[PDB]
């Protein structure tokens, strides 16, 4: 593996994700493919579909074959069923050699291939746990750790808001500057990592810090905005009001049903305080108004979401901080991405180390 | 899951061993099984991989010619055939799947 030639091996089609460019097959056919840090298949469109260009066709493929059975995956917001089969991958963008992988061929899906985007398949980097139909079911990541002769460590960069960058195998010194702060994963199925405290404008919330946790906090490079519990939610929401220099907001700002339009120093900085691999410690991963009050007269969306479930640190966060998936050492990774620029300034920031003796042992709940 | 590696042992060079790995605990019909080798003070080396038919192998090119993967599904079994055996050779070899690995069997090459 090569990884400086996997520097801006990442597309963005402006707020509608990263994807890689992936060959499927003999000879190669040429995907567009979602990276997806919450996910854990590889999973392709094999039929047409009104809103993708290209699919992967089994049939032209010599070295394809078939395990015999479906799998049908079922999200929130949508779905799809797809055919389940081996095949040779190759990513020309990082390796010079292919690899024989799962992959899932989609046939029918529910709101998942959208008008408008780039992508047509995913390629899920989470554990096996998570994979579908079972963890028995070697995850693309597992099949190129061993067959590629790389370490169990990824790297993600996402550069849209100032492309991007997936390093397979390990951590490219060009792509950050400073320090790199690890925190804990708690539990290896999404990339799930401990939350000690939100603060806006350099205020703390004050919520008990098993709010942040209840469900579950994430990384999630398939999740496109900061995605909060309600309570969380709320309580953000009333901070960054308060902190705002502006008069006011809308209801429907919040919630996503109304823009809010202009012809920065008055809303808040937001920090998320993750846990140290030092229990007693902590560092803060901070988002500037750049990165949440997202450009769409200019006109604005709110960048984060309520969650019914999970705390999910999706693209929102993400395109701040270039972002290290130890696998090998069960940790999480951030610095701040020198590429998070507007303006000429940096619209995130790393710091620490900060005490946690105010908070509890677990924040997960137990 | 449990995979359980054996025929390593010590030959000379220019030698031969037949290497098995029993599965159980999950569908071997269905899964792609993969050797690595690992010797002391060295990267960890990818050896071979077969698709969960057989039907498609691949190789490292420091094996190629003298090692040959295959399986048989109904005694839930992978094997390794290995000729032409050099000192290089000699690592611990395992058997992984879908992030899985067996605890190895050794294999060692010397003219001693
Ligand atoms: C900045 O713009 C974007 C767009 C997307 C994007 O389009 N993502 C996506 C689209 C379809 C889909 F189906 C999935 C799944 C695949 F599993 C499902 C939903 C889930 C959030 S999840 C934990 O519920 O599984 C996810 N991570 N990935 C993701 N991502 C990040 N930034």
């Amino acid at each position: 593996a090569n990884f400086l030639a996997m520097v801006d091996n990442l597309q963005g089609d402006s707020g509608r994700g990263y994807y890689l460019e992936m060959l499927i097959g003999t000879p190669p056919q040429k995907l567009q493919i979602l990276v997806d840090t919450g996910s854990s298949n590889f999973a392709v469109a094999g039929t047409p579909h009104s809103y993708i260009d290209t699919y992967f066709d089994t049939e032209r493929s010599s070295t394809y074959r078939s395990k015999g059975f479906d799998v049908t995956v079922k999200y929130t917001q949508g779905s799809w069923t797809g055919f389940v089969g081996e095949d040779l991958v190759t990513i020309p963008k990082g390796f010079n050699t292919s690899f024989l992988v799962n992959i899932a061929t989609i046939f029918e899906s529910e709101n998942f291939f959208l008008p408008g985007i780039k992508w047509n398949g995913i390629l899920g980097l989470a554990y096996a746990t998570l994979a579908k139909p079972s963890s028995s079911l070697e995850t693309f990541f597992d099949s190129l750790v061993t067959q590629a002769n790389i370490p169990n460590v990824f790297s993600m960069q996402m550069c849209g808001a100032g492309g991007g960058s997936l390093v397979l195998g390990g951590i490219e010194p060009s792509l950050y500057k400073g320090d790199i702060w690890y925190t804990p994963i708690k539990e290896e199925w999404y990339y799930q990592i401990e939350i000690l405290k939100l603060e806006i404008g350099g205020q703390s919330l004050n919520l008990d810090c098993r709010e942040y946790n209840a469900d579950k906090a994430i990384v999630d490079s398939g999740t496109t905005l900061l995605r909060l519990p309600q309570k969380v939610f709320d309580a953000v929401v009333e901070a960054v009001a308060r902190a705002s220099l502006i008069p006011e907001f809308s209801d429907g700002f919040w919630t996503g049903s109304q823009l809010a339009c202009w012809t920065w120093s008055y809303f808040p900085k937001i920090s998320i305080y993750l846990r140290d691999e030092n229990s007693s410690r902590s560092f803060r991963i901070t988002i500037l108004p750049q990165l949440y009050i997202q450009p769409m007269y200019e006109c604005y969306r709110f960048g984060i979401s309520p969650s019914t479930n999970a705390l999910v640190i999706g693209a929102t966060v993400m395109e701040g901080f270039y972002v290290i998936f130890d696998r090998a050492q069960k940790r999480v990774g951030f610095a701040a991405s020198p590429c998070a620029e507007i303006a000429g300034a940096a619209v995130s920031e790393i710091s620490g180390p900060f005490s946690t003796e105010d908070v509890a042992s677990n924040c997960v709940p137990a | 899951v449990q995979l359980q590696e054996s025929g390593g042992g010590l030959v000379q060079p220019g030698g031969s061993l037949r290497l098995s790995c029993a599965a159980s605990g999950f569908t071997f019909s269905s899964a792609i099984m993969t050797w690595v080798r690992q010797a002391p003070g060295k990267g960890r080396e990818w050896v071979s991989t077969i698709g969960s038919d057989g039907s498609i192998t691949t190789y490292a090119d420091s094996v190629k010619g003298r090692f040959t993967i295959s399986r048989d599904n109904a005694r839930n079994t992978l094997y390794l055939q290995m000729n032409s055996l050099k000192p290089e050779d000699t690592a611990v070899y395992y058997c992984t799947s879908a992030g899985r690995r067996g605890p190895g069997t050794q294999v060692t090459v010397s003219s001693h």
